[PDB]
């Protein structure tokens, strides 16, 4: 069980569990992901945030 | 030696990337709280201000009464990877034995992944993506069946010597990768890595690939990234002599190990060239559908 | 409060009483390339304050039948000033911006503005009409300078993408009747650490009236456009000679 | 037997009267306390608003 | 062995044995289930159960 560390996503955050033969890491399986997300960082990019229940002027 | 009091307390040289956010684990749909009525001034979450560039947070409980629902639906068919790991026809190569395109048994396809409409939709929904794939080779004759024929495929890394005929000398790869199959076996089936100089295929390139003066001639450089040119794929029949049989090739192509960055607008215009958003200018359509009035259906 | 607002950065100011929040690109801001991700050896230059500045560039009018406008980055600055003396004498390039758009009226005037910022923004041609022929854009197109260039279908944004998605990319509104500026800040976008500031572009800025002007005859007929700018943690590296372009 | 959420905290049946305002005894008229001039700005008992 | 949960007897009160070679759960073997019988939910619906050794009707 020893190979390469060569897949794509090496050097991320998040690990997989996936199936491998070879001594190359990037013939494995594409595996499961882990279910993680980041909404703000496209919905509410905003330097001060504001609460709901108040008007987003004043 | 730093004495002066603006390098003392300057802040030059901070490498990390302030985060405004953070990513949250999220395996199901979010789940519905009781509410009731309210009668009160100074706190209204119904009016927002679309100015500000941020998507209204107002939510479920804050407009109508609502009930509380134990929401389960998992969200595990949206990833990447599940949205992207499905093949698809990404080129086709045609091995007639009398023409003019490809007429001594051999040919060259340069490698890019724009060629078809389905792949290319879903692929450039997105700027950069780093992957791994997976190519699958079906080879039949124009009626489809399958003859005792044997191929060789091989890989041309860009700077090796492209054959040019089908008794090249080429085809001794002694370091080219090279696959030799028959028509009667399953599809060939192989796996390749991430190939760019850089962390990420871009899709998009906004620039030119060298200096000088940009006349007529040297204008086609424009959005030519020269960091997805990823080689040839060469393919021929073994022999030295003329096959007996045409043959027609189809490559498919499966992504996996997926990274994706920058998403942009989806593609509403008809494509026209490779590596070119060219539309047609005179034949604009709508997006969507239309009807003849707004306040009928 | 929210609506006034001041933001100072080298020797420059900008203040304004009509502000609507400060927009931060994909929630990051600007920074300068860590040892573990940088892979040029020689030491490069942080020239600070002569270049982290607000550059006023040019001045656009606002018409009934206007249909838009685009600047292409850092396009616009490689001719202006230090910074622009710094690109031409360096082959590597990094930084962010922070945009900052002019627009005012009185409370008798209406119309809306869409800001964004579309990274790697390539513009298409109409390929000659019918489709047939194998056109590129040009100069003046591409890379239209500090003076813009103004949109031909901006329905399609001239690469056939739809404008009612524009709001994917970081944005903001001009509203006349609740704001009359906006900003954007923007970190570095790209794949590479360091790139070219002649050849490659990183954005480009759009800005396309939603809702036509309109007043009252009478009233001022005369409504600027203005773009301020000033860019954010700077580095070059390989110096040699100046090259024009 | 209640078992879903919304029935559990729900406020149907509150049979009492919420009361904003409460009797003082009051057997005779109210006096008057000593005053002094006031030079000050945001803090303004003249304007109302009818 | 880690596999997503998506058999059509998830959330169910019997337990299967079963081989699964792929990451999802639909694609195992039948196997063996649970012996378990209500007989009494089709043929004795009654709301009073009433004895053998006596008359239903009295
Ligand atoms: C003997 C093995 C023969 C099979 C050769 C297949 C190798 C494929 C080369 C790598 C493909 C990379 C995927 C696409 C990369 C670039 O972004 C595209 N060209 C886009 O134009």
């Amino acid at each position: 069980s020893h190979e390469n560390s060569n897949s794509a996503t090496e050097g991320s955050t998040i690990n997989y569990t996936t199936i491998n033969y070879y001594k190359d890491s990037y013939a494995a399986t594409a595996g499961k992901q882990s279910l993680k997300q980041d909404p703000d960082k496209f919905a509410n990019p905003v330097k001060d945030i504001f609460t709901e229940m108040a008007a987003p002027l004043k | 030696g730093d004495r002066v009091a603006d390098v003392i307390e300057s802040s030059i040289g901070d490498s990390v990337s302030r985060a405004l956010t953070r990513a949250l684990p999220a395996p199901t749909g979010q789940d519905t709280q009781v509410s009731s009525h309210r009668l009160d001034t100074g706190k209204v979450p119904a009016l927002q201000a679309a100015e500000i560039g941020a998507s209204s947070n107002a939510s479920d409980e804050s407009m109508i009464e609502t009930r509380c629902v134990l929401n389960s639906h998992s969200t595990a068919e949206t990833t990447l990877d599940s949205f992207f790991s499905r093949a698809g026809l990404v080129g086709e190569i045609d091995l007639p034995l009398e023409g003019t395109t490809n007429p001594n048994g051999y040919a060259n396809w340069d490698i890019d992944i724009t060629g078809y409409a389905q792949m290319r939709r879903k692929v450039e929904l997105f700027t950069y993506m780093r992957f791994d794939a997976e190519f699958t080779f079906v080879a039949c004759t124009p009626t489809g069946q399958v003859v005792p024929q044997l191929l060789q495929y091989m890989f041309v890394p860009p700077g090796a010597p492209e054959p040019d005929s089908r008794e090249s000398l080429a085809w001794q790869t002694a370091t080219n990768p090279s696959v030799f199959v028959k028509l009667s076996d399953p599809p060939a089936q192989v796996s390749v890595p991430f190939m760019s100089p850089a962390s990420a295929y871009q899709w998009f390139y906004d620039g030119y690939p060298t200096f000088g003066e940009h006349k007529q001639e040297k204008d086609l450089e424009y959005g030519a990234c020269p960091n997805n040119m990823m080689g040839t794929f060469s393919v021929r029949t073994v022999g030295t002599s003329k096959s007996k049989y045409p043959l027609v090739i189809r490559i498919y192509m499966r992504m996996k190990h997926v990274r994706a960055w920058i998403p942009r607008p989806m593609r509403n215009q008809n494509y026209l060239f490779k590596a070119n958003p060219n539309y047609a200018g005179n034949f604009i359509k709508p997006t969507g559908a239309s009807r003849t009035a707004i306040t009928t259906l | 409060s929210d609506r006034v607002a001041q933001l100072t950065i080298g020797n420059s100011t900008i203040t304004t009483q009509e502000a609507a929040n400060i927009i931060v690109g994909y929630g990051e801001w600007p920074s300068y390339c860590s040892d573990s991700d940088a892979t040029a050896v020689d030491k490069p230059t942080r020239p600070d304050v002569s270049v982290n500045r607000f550059y006023t560039l040019d001045t656009k009018l606002w018409e009934k039948s206007s249909k838009g406008w685009y600047w292409k980055f850092p396009d616009v600055l490689t001719e202006t000033g230090v910074f622009g003396q710094n690109a031409q004498f360096h082959y590597l390039y990094r930084s962010g911006f922070c945009i900052h758009v002019q627009c005012n009226a009185s409370k008798f005037h209406q119309g809306a503005l869409l800001v964004a910022v579309l990274p790697e923004y390539v513009i298409g041609s109409v390929a000659g009409g019918t489709g047939t022929e194998d056109t590129h854009p040009p100069y003046k197109q591409t890379q239209p300078g500090a003076d813009g260039f103004e949109l031909q279908h901006p329905y399609v944004l001239d690469a056939g993408i739809p404008i009612s998605q524009l709001t994917v990319c970081p944005h903001q509104w001009i509203n006349l009747r609740t704001n009359n500026c906006a900003t954007i800040i923007v970190p570095y976008i790209n794949a590479l650490p360091f790139d070219s500031a002649l050849n490659h572009c990183n954005f480009g800025l759009l800005v396309v009236p939603i809702s036509p002007l309109d007043y009252d005859q009478g009233a001022t007929p005369v409504i600027p456009i203005t773009i301020t700018l000033a860019p954010m943690c700077s580095e070059f590296a390989g110096l040699r000679q100046a090259v024009t372009q």
